[PDB]
RNA sequence: GAAACUGCGAAUGGCUCAUUAAAUCAGUUAUCGUUUAUUUGAUAGUUCCUUUACUACAUGGUAUAACUGUGGUAAUUCUAGA
RNA sequence: AUUCAUAAUAACUUUUCGAAUCGCAUGGCCUUGUGCUGGCGAUGGUUCAUUCAAAUUUCUGCCCUAUCAACUUUCGAUGGUAGGAUAGUGGCCUACCAUGGUUUCAACGGGUAACGGGGAAUAAGGGUUCGAUUCCGGAGAGGGAGCCUGAGAAACGGCUACCA
């Protein structure tokens, strides 16, 4: 059976098809979270370490985590859980999945490399795939570059390059919690509100002692 | 404010800011091409236009007035004998700053101007001031259509009375001085519009006196005003120049290299030459060209090399060598500047 | 000869224009069109025939005489503004929107919905798929 | 008090 | 139903809307705001079936969006806003200014008013009571809550307020005598004086009105609403003066 | 300005009279017996108080979608891992 | 009419709120600093009132049947106390108490090709019949049962189980 494997330090994943069932046999009876030992796989993957996150069976149905099960269920899935996207708020579905412990019915089964071996995946290691983003908070653009509180982000945004045609130009993301004149023109005239109201309700507060003390 | 709105949605209504609407206004009343009430008239001007106003404008303010001068304008010889009483009506409601009425006051006093022209000469000097108060008193209220109320009315007082304020163009824009030198930039940039109209009516003759003031008196906000005014005035429609751009060029070029005029009269022959050049076309420069090209050969001497100097220097560096028909011409005058001055430069 | 008179003539500021209504006296004729009717309308009011529009003439039995109503904006340009789309198709003033049947929207809405995200994921996993 | 006191005419063309 | 109903059929609405029943199906639903649904005029009604100054819905959101029409010195965008009982309607680019009272019909009227009148609308105290803080206020007929009031100003009685800034500028208590006019029943919009107020303990009060004319007719105290002292109304009345 | 997150709506409208004989319903009362999005009007300076060893010229992932990429299922507005 | 409104004292809280939000525009002070201050709006937020609503509720009023005369109460029927529950009153439910409650002025049971009403037809008047059906109100989404969300649903062009 299939295993999908990722290394999320590189970034980097790949499919290995199985044939030999001995591999599975060390795969057997293991659940999600635990770790196996590469050679016990194969050679190839002789010194590394799989921890194991998921799969899909022979009908496709996805493992769910927190079930001791080998076999299928049939749970009711809300919101913020895997393997189901609410359509409406407050929906929930009683849908399939397949048991957190592994077994022959597993079709795909992911795996993540916690640690590396001897020799190289052609792959997996070799490769590497760049992050598609860049920081858009200030914040984390500071952490990101590691940039002094006197130096400003302004002049460290990442910016890409596009060039369509012979025309060339680039993007950046608008930064968000940007300290700038507006938001402290914001702030001062809050404040500047509350105390023009708190000063307008004593002179009403006065005005009506004064009334009374004119009748009484 | 980096960008603005270039591809228009496909919303029918679109929010405008005030200050937007002030840049895509402009004063050129002879572009728009509507029908106007004042071009049928069976009496008067005044009255066709005045009787339209009546029906449309409802606010209280101009109805006052119409009540008040109702009995006086049904003839254009009832209007001459009662010039005087229209007049103070019109400038009394005006200052009152009533924006629900300003539009029909401020359109009959361009059109009060238009049955009497001549004889509005002695009117001249308060209409102007009146709306000078008014735009003055425009900022402090935002609303762009005020500010076109108002230039147009300027305006068209400069096409009815164009003869005359063009023998004394000069006094016209004394006027119109705390205007073109105003703080705002829009300001400035409206009335310099409206003058300029008058200054590619004045005769060469005339412009000189004009451009010999303007001058002096350069020597805040005027060195903008006047890059605008003279500017408009070469441009014509996209890509082409004024017929009368080639002698305007010629009576500021002259100005500029006449030692008296000052250095800071040439900067704006320089800016000047530079907006005319990236909003005209190679065809439509070639005149221009030519005639600057001659005046610096005629003209070239000691004291005025560095001037010379100067202008060339903001020709070749204007679009690069693009707008420039032929470098030759450039070389031999530059080898004239050599053989007969600031390194720098 | 044909007769056109206004009456009812309300002056609207709130909407920028004249409000009335039209009675066009026509012996010998069937009717007058609507474009002729602008055309005087325009003349009559010393405006922009483009400002001018005229609708629900209804002939009176027996002809000879059509009633309806008028409006005169006080320029076109708020008249682009004020009037209907389909007035303004009607004087041309704007380009009829060319658009697929209700059915055939509804069911390209139907076929969106069903679709999650941009669903060029989709296509390239069918592709491979396949 | 007393309310406010109360406040476009027809005109005609012929043609052909 | 399960919630609150957002349609009106036009045989539903009020009958003094004067709606056409064959002109559709459905009539304006006013929405919720200081004066009651069937006591109440949406603006809608007003600017088209009543002024005639727009055709159609669509020229009244128009109008409306313009922000050309004031409702109680604020510009207000909702077409279906109700406007009730009272309340000072401004267009200021035709210089109009409309205050909403029924003819002798019962029928909200077209009644055009000057802008020193638009300045000051009636409201009738339909509750007073310390608020938070110990601080005394009232609420009117429309919805206002009007804090710090003259401690004279009891239930009943009627405060004349400042559309600018919203203070008593004065105030009318309610005794035999005072001027007042009908907001409810067959006797709807008839204007008179008070002869007595007759009280019944753990019910409905009712008040005994003689009009100019010397005729005489008993009403519910709820549908009572002082606007003046015999002769000297604070207000523009409609033609006829609330005469039968 | 697609997509997605977020907010609102989907509890209105339309259909039918199965059930229901003090029940529904009509008229007439009460909430001093209670919830109430929204609309409308009001409504909140608390000076100070040990580690000030101090971000308010503005704090975190204790975080993810859309998106990039690797996949399962014959099949669905199914979805797993990174 | 009140233990009402409101205020005050002492503590309390897995305990809240008291703007880390956004558009347009660049005015005013100076010790000339990207110094200080400052306009027109949107969206949020505690509490009160108003509005749209919702839930219970006081009294009177329904066709046929007495060859249906006693019914309800063991498994709440009537009422008392205390508690739980709810937005909240209340046998709504729980624990302990008493034996109560309706009825020949027809209770209870049975039938109803029974949704109720504004109304429609007929008639000289009294009456008789019809009223699913353009408006109001109630219930339902093949038949039961139970629920998430949300202010508002026991929702079904939302969800889960069972029957066909
Ligand atoms: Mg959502
Ligand atoms: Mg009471
Ligand atoms: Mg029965
Ligand atoms: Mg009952
Ligand atoms: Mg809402
Ligand atoms: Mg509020
Ligand atoms: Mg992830
Ligand atoms: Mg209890
Ligand atoms: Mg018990
Ligand atoms: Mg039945
Ligand atoms: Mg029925
Ligand atoms: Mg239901
Ligand atoms: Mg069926
Ligand atoms: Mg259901
Ligand atoms: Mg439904």
């Amino acid at each position: 059976m299939k295993l999908n494997i990722s290394y999320p330090v590189n970034g980097s994943q790949k499919t290995f098809e199985i044939d030999d069932e001995h591999r599975i046999r060390v795969f057997f009876d293991k659940r999600i979270g635990q770790e196996v030992d590469g050679e016990a796989v194969g050679d190839e993957f002789k010194g590394y370490v799989f921890k194991i996150s998921g799969g899909n069976d022979k009908q496709g149905f996805p493992m769910k985590q927190g079930v001791l099960l080998p076999t299928r269920i049939k749970l009711l899935l809300t919101k913020n859980v895997s393997c189901y996207r609410p359509r409406r708020d407050g929906e929930r579905k009683r849908k399939s999945v397949r048991g957190a412990i592994v077994g022959p019915d597993l079709a795909v089964l992911a795996l993540v490399i916690v640690k590396k071996g001897e020799q190289e995946l052609e792959g997996l290691t070799d490769t590497t795939v760049p992050k598609r983003l860049g920081p858009k908070r200030a914040n984390n653009i500071r952490k990101f570059f590691g940039l002094s509180k006197e130096d400003d982000v302004r002049d460290f945004v990442i910016r890409r390059e596009v060039t369509k045609g012979e025309k060339t130009y680039t993007k950046a993301p608008k930064i968000q919690r940007l300290v700038t004149p507006q938001r402290l023109q914001r702030k001062r005239h809050q404040r500047a509100l509350k105390v023009r109201n708190a000063q307008a309700q004593r002179e009403a507060a006065a005005e009506y002692a004064q009334l009374l003390a004119k009748r009484l | 404010a980096k960008q603005r709105q270039t591809t228009k949605s496909s919303k029918r209504y679109r929010y405008s800011s005030f200050k937007a609407r002030i840049d895509d206004l402009k004063i050129e009343p002879a572009r728009n091409l509507e029908k106007r009430v004042h071009d049928y008239v069976e009496s008067s001007h005044f009255l066709a236009s005045f009787d339209q106003w009546k029906e449309i404008n409802l606010s209280a303010k101009f109805t006052e007035f119409a009540a008040e001068i109702e009995h006086d304008v049904q003839t254009l010889p009832q209007i001459l004998y009662h010039d005087k009483k229209i007049f103070n009506s019109l400038v009394s409601f005006i200052n009152f700053h009533d924006e629900f009425s300003l539009q029909p006051l401020l359109d009959l006093l361009a059109q009060f101007c238009h049955d009497l022209g001549p004889d509005f000469l002695k009117f001249y000097e308060e209409a102007i001031k009146t709306l000078i108060n008014l735009l003055d008193a425009a900022i402090e209220f935002e609303s762009s259509n005020v500010f076109e109320w108002g230039f147009n009315c300027l305006a068209y007082i400069f096409k009815y009375l164009s003869k005359f304020l063009v023998k004394k163009l000069v006094l016209t824009c004394d006027l119109l001085i705390p205007l073109l030198s105003h703080s705002k930039e829009y300001l400035s940039r409206f009335s310099a519009e409206a003058l300029s109209f008058l200054v590619r009516k004045c005769p060469v003759s005339n412009l000189r006196e004009f451009v010999r003031s303007v001058f002096e008196k350069l020597e805040t906000n005027l060195y903008e005003g006047l890059l605008i005014l003279f500017t408009e005035s070469m441009t014509s429609t996209q890509e082409t120049l004024h017929s009368k751009a080639k002698a305007i060029m010629s009576v500021l070029l002259h100005e500029a290299l006449t030692k008296s005029s000052p250095e800071r009269s040439v900067s704006l022959l320089s800016d000047i030459w530079m907006n005319i050049s990236k909003y005209a076309s190679i065809e439509s420069l070639l005149p221009v060209y030519e005639v600057m090209y001659q005046d610096f050969n005629d003209s070239l001497d000691a004291t005025n090399i560095d001037r010379i100097l100067k202008v060339l220097t903001t020709i070749v560096f204007s679009e690069s060598g693009r707008k420039i028909p032929d470098w030759n011409k450039i070389t031999i005058l530059i080898e004239r500047i050599m053989s007969q001055l600031s390194q720098d430069k | 000869a044909v007769t056109i008179r206004t009456r009812k003539v309300i002056s609207n500021p709130l909407l920028a224009r004249k409000q009335f209504v039209v009675d066009v006296l026509h012996p010998n004729r069937a009717n007058v069109s609507k474009d002729e009717l602008r055309e005087k309308l325009a003349e009559v009011y010393k405006a922009e025939k483009d400002a001018v529009s005229v609708f629900g003439f209804r002939t009176q039995f027996g002809g000879g005489k059509s009633v309806g109503f008028g409006l005169v904006y006080n320029s076109v340009a708020e008249a682009k503004k004020f009037e209907p789309t389909y007035r303004l198709v009607r004087y041309g003033l704007a380009e009829k929107v060319e658009k697929a049947s209700r059915q055939q929207r509804k069911q390209k809405k139907n076929r969106d919905k069903k679709i999650f995200g941009t669903g060029k994921r989709l296509a390239k996993k069918v592709a491979r798929r396949n | 008090p007393r309310a406010a006191k109360k406040r476009a005419k027809g005109k005609n063309l012929s043609f052909k | 139903a399960r919630g609150p109903k957002k349609h009106l059929k036009r045989l539903a609405a009020p009958h003094h809307w004067l709606l056409d029943k064959l002109s559709g199906c459905y009539a304006p639903r006013p929405s919720a705001g200081p004066h009651k649904l069937r006591e109440s005029l949406p603006l809608i009604v007003f600017l088209r079936n009543r002024l005639k100054y727009a055709l159609n819905g669509r020229e009244v959101k128009a109008i409306l969006m313009q922000r050309h029409v004031k409702v109680d010195g604020k510009v207000r965008t909702d077409t279906t806003y109700p406007a009730g009982f009272m309340d000072v309607i401004t267009l200021d680019a035709t210089n109009e200014n409309f205050r909403l009272v029924y003819d002798v019909k019962g029928r909200f009227a077209v009644h055009r008013i000057t802008d020193e009148e638009a300045s000051y609308k009636l409201g009738k105290v339909k509750k007073v009571q310390l608020g938070k803080k110990g601080v005394p206020y009232v609420v009117t007929h429309d919805g206002r809550t009007i804090r710090y009031p003259d401690p004279n100003i009891k239930v009943n009685d009627t405060v004349k307020i400042d559309l600018a800034s919203g203070k008593i500028t004065d105030f009318i208590k309610f005794d035999a005598g005072k001027l007042v006019y009908v907001t409810g029943g067959r006797n709807l919009g008839r204007i008179g004086t008070i002869v007595h107020k007759e009280r019944h303990d753990g019910g409905f009060d009712l008040v005994h009105i003689k009009d100019s004319l010397d005729n005489t007719f008993v009403t519910r105290l709820n549908n009572v609403f002082v606007i003046g002292e015999q002769g000297k109304p604070y207000i523009s009345l409609p033609k006829g003066k609330g005469i039968k």
